[PDB]
């Protein structure tokens, strides 16, 4: 169905009504979401069917019709800009300054927004436009807020 | 059955709003993708 590039959003009929479970960027004939969001079940866009290509639990991300696409990379000291697209409102750009994620395998740049679980999959920006990574997996501070990683995949 | 509906373009916008802090947090992360903070 459609196929052209953007941010989509990612609904359901199964439960009350038409509840938004996620979110998701389309390009290059390629849908990158979360995988808590789809859990690696097909989509469907208008009559067309949208298969699963490539998914992992641990990196949370999955890919439809294709290989994960999306590289650009957060440079560690510019700001970024969530594509918010919450459920029920209107898509929004928010800049912030990225955190880090202090791991063992390394650190990771991290989203200090919380929004609804519904918005999982919204894409980070860098100055470009590029998608430097997915909003929707992370953990949840003192203060109770959600502190979201800049998740990104790999393009082989 | 989940279905996609177009949200709009993937662009930076000049004079967004600018909000939120930059926190250096000390993380794992599990076998199942989920991230748990270290103290
Ligand atoms: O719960 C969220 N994310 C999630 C859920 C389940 C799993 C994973 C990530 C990865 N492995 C399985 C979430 C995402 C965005 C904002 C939030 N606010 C809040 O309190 N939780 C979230």
């Amino acid at each position: 169905g459609e196929t052209t590039d953007g941010v989509y959003r990612v609904m359901t009929r199964r439960l009350l009504g038409s509840t938004q479970v996620g979110v998701g960027v389309m390009q290059e004939g390629v849908f990158h979401t979360m995988w808590h969001v789809t859990k690696g079940a097909a989509l469907r866009s208008g009559e067309g069917r949208l298969d699963p290509y490539w998914g992992d639990v641990k990196q949370d991300l999955v890919s439809y019709c294709g290989p994960w696409k999306l590289d650009a990379a957060w440079d560690g000291l510019s700001e970024v800009q969530l594509l918010a697209v919450p459920p029920g409102e209107r898509a929004k750009n928010i800049q912030t300054l990225p955190g880090i994620f202090k791991t063992k395998d390394g650190d990771i740049g991290a989203v200090a927004l919380d929004y609804p679980a519904g918005t999982s999959g919204s894409p980070i920006l860098d100055k470009c436009g590029r998608v430097i990574g997915l909003y929707g997996n992370g953990v949840v501070i003192k203060n109770g807020s959600y502190v979201s990683a800049i998740t990104q995949g790999k393009r082989e | 059955d989940m279905y996609i509906e177009r949200a709009g373009d993937i662009t930076w916008e000049k004079d967004a709003e600018v909000t939120g802090n930059s926190p250096r947090l000390d993380v794992a992360l599990d076998e199942s993708g989920d991230f748990s903070l270290v103290e």
